[PDB]
């Protein structure tokens, strides 16, 4: 059993600056006889399936941008980012196929970038939702950063929190921002009880909440 | 083309077992190994084991995790491999891949499928309800226009989610599944100009492998 430790577990670089992880096996990975070292370095970018970079712990695989360089020899192995860009944004895990295989426990890459409000937009219940019985009141807080927020749900005025369910997305490939979601949902005869919904979202970039609603019996 | 393709994931029971199946295409499947590497959600990647090519016997290995309860088999006419998956329990709940393996010796390789979920659990298979989320008959802001997918109680994962069949990529934030209960709800937004949306056809697409069930949801206006 050759283990594989990656350090550190996580790393976060403005983009255009350098990041180096390091890959250290319990024993070496040098042949002798081919003179070449089995260790290989994965990119796994969110939702998607792992790529290969690196292989024989420094050759690039065909098409890898020249900013991923590998570097070592027998125990410890290094992979370095000269310049991080958004699309960089991943896992990285090394593996060692000296003999059997065997994965690092991986580095998380993250990007820092200039705070940024949320473009938020609110949801009412669809017709078709209705006629089941429930009524679940949707609010979309996108392309923000950081990752940090407060989503508050209000129903005629007062303050709710249960029924309410909230998913972040991975960081954006794009422009390095995140994305959340946040569904309240009640019974339709609970729904028709009220008439005032809101969806207040409170960022750091704001001391002052972004304020989405609507009223059922709108025009 | 060189295309991996996993399948025989989705939802078995606690001491239950299962086949999952690898197709490829695009090489000389013969003189080639192949391995097995699994995700748990969040996790770590994990080597399973492999079978090596026809020059060394189509010979396998393990890892000490899965001692004595996955069997690595390849049937070479179907040029397909497999994984049997035995007395399967909740941590083994993850995502398969197969991948072309060799030997350093060899310079080449680097391809992985897509992927299968395995969800170990005792919960019931059931398929999502699909809702159109339009704005609100609210005097809505900016030349731009968000719409919504709510794609809620469905159990088990994954969902597949595109929008116009895949051709609107661009704008689009899938929001990952949580769970309540034994059930999960997952939205997807999409914004698109005002120009564009209700004036041309804006739909949702949803598919739910375990279920064998996908819906098409257009998103209407008012
Ligand atoms: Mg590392
Ligand atoms: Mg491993
Ligand atoms: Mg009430
Ligand atoms: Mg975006």
């Amino acid at each position: 059993d050759i283990v594989m430790s990656q350090s550190p577990s996580s790393l976060a670089v403005s983009a255009g600056e350098k990041v180096t992880m390091s890959c250290k096996s319990s024993q070496s990975l040098l042949n002798s006889r081919t003179r070449k070292n089995y260790l290989a370095w994965y990119q796994q970018k969110p939702g998607q399936s792992p790529k290969l970079l690196i292989y024989w712990a420094s050759t690039r695989e065909s098409g890898v941008p020249d900013r991923f360089t590998g570097s070592g020899s027998g125990t410890d192995f290094t992979l370095t980012i000269t310049s991080v860009q958004a699309e960089d944004l991943a896992v990285y895990y090394c593996k060692q196929s000296y003999n059997l295989r065997t994965f690092g426990g991986g580095t998380k890459l993250e990007i820092k970038r200039a705070d940024a409000a949320p473009t938020v937009s609110i949801f009412p219940p669809s017709s078709e939702q209705l006629t089941s019985g429930g009524a679940s009141v949707v609010c979309f807080l996108n392309n923000f950063y950081p990752k940090d927020i407060n989503v508050k749900w209000k129903i005629d005025g007062s303050e709710r929190q249960n029924g309410v369910l909230n998913s972040w997305t991975d960081q954006d490939s794009k422009d390095s921002t995140y994305s959340m979601s946040s569904t309240l949902t009640l019974t339709k005869d609970e729904y028709e009880r009220h008439n005032s919904y809101t969806c207040e979202a409170t960022h750091k970039t704001s001391t002052s909440p972004i304020v989405k609603s609507f009223n059922r019996n709108e025009c | 083309e060189v295309k991996l393709v996993e399948s025989g994931g989705g939802l078995v029971q606690s001491g239950g077992s299962l086949r999952l199946s690898c197709a490829t295409s695009g090489f000389t499947f013969t003189d080639y190994y192949m391995s097995w590497v699994r995700q748990p959600p969040g996790k770590a990647l994990e080597w399973l084991g492999f079978i090596r090519n026809k020059a060394n016997g189509y010979t396998t290995e393990y890892s000490p995790s899965v001692k004595g309860r996955f069997t690595i088999s390849r049937d070479n006419s179907q040029s397909i491999l497999y994984l049997q998956m035995n007395t399967l329990r909740a941590e083994d709940s993850a995502t398969y891949y197969c991948a072309r393996d060799h030997d350093g010796y060899y310079e080449r390789f680097s391809y992985w499928g897509q992927g299968t979920l395995v969800t170990v659990s005792a919960a019931k298979t059931t398929p999502p309800s699909v809702y159109p989320l339009a704005p609100g008959s609210a005097a809505q802001t900016n030349s731009m226009v968000t719409l919504g997918c709510l794609v809620k109680g469905y159990f088990p994962e994954p969902v597949t989610v595109t929008w116009n069949s895949g051709s609107l990529s661009s704008g689009v934030h899938t929001f990952p599944a949580v769970l309540q209960s034994d059930l999960y709800t997952l939205s997807s937004s999409v914004t698109v100009p005002s120009s564009t949306w209700p004036s041309e056809t804006v739909t949702c697409n949803v598919a739910h492998p375990a279920s064998s069930t996908k819906v098409d949801k257009k998103i209407v206006p008012r």
